[PDB]
């Protein structure tokens, strides 16, 4: 089942438009959400997302990134 | 020093095809909020906590209990309707 | 200005629906962007400031056909 993952993404050109795209466009996701105090996270909602694999596209394409939380989804 | 009361709610988005989680949490470095976001009660989450990865487990009213590292701590609180 | 978006797209296939979810979320001022239905065959963008007739026009051109569903304020 589904997985809830929060990551922390440099966003100072439009380095938040291309986090969100690149993160909207990966396999299995649900859902994507600018969260935290500051609106400097993304939460991501889904199924067979590698956080790794993401981190390291992210680092790759937009700036810096660090995976802050993995939490399963409580069905029941 | 810390009072949850006086906390401003987190930024959320509650994906509509998974559960509702039940509580807040706040993540503070000596007494200074650092973030907040929402996790399910009665289960756990990993969580970046300064330096450090913690398992962070919630109790069924929203008490959460882990290994912070110095100076750190992450606080529990039912959302309104739970 | 707090905008909730709901777009039925033509997604036949991994690759359209990648495409149709990176071009929504990067619109600007895109807070969230969602797969929602039972079937996964609709995109719930929120955000401001996000004008939903480019949006339309946009993703009509790339992914395939795109349907305005709702637009709520």
């Amino acid at each position: 089942l589904k997985q809830k993952i929060v990551i922390k993404v440099a966003m100072e050109n439009n380095c938040r438009s291309k986090a969100m795209a690149l993160v909207a466009s990966t396999g299995g996701v649900d859902s994507v959400a600018l969260v935290g105090d500051l609106r400097d996270k993304i939460e991501v909602v889904g199924y067979g997302i590698d956080p790794i694999k993401l981190i390291s596209a992210l680092r790759k394409k937009v700036g810096d990134a660090e995976l802050l939380q993995v939490e399963q989804a409580k069905e029941d | 020093a810390i009072d949850l009361s006086r906390e401003r709610d987190p930024n959320f988005f509650d994906n509509a095809d998974i559960p509702v989680p039940e509580c807040f949490w706040f993540m503070f470095k000596n007494n200074v909020r650092q973030d907040a976001g929402t996790c399910y009660s009665s289960w756990k989450m990993d969580k970046k906590v300064g330096p450090n990865w913690v398992h962070i487990k919630s109790d069924d009213n929203c008490n959460l209990s882990g290994d912070f590292p110095p100076g750190w701590i992450v606080l529990g609180k039912k959302r309104p309707g739970f």
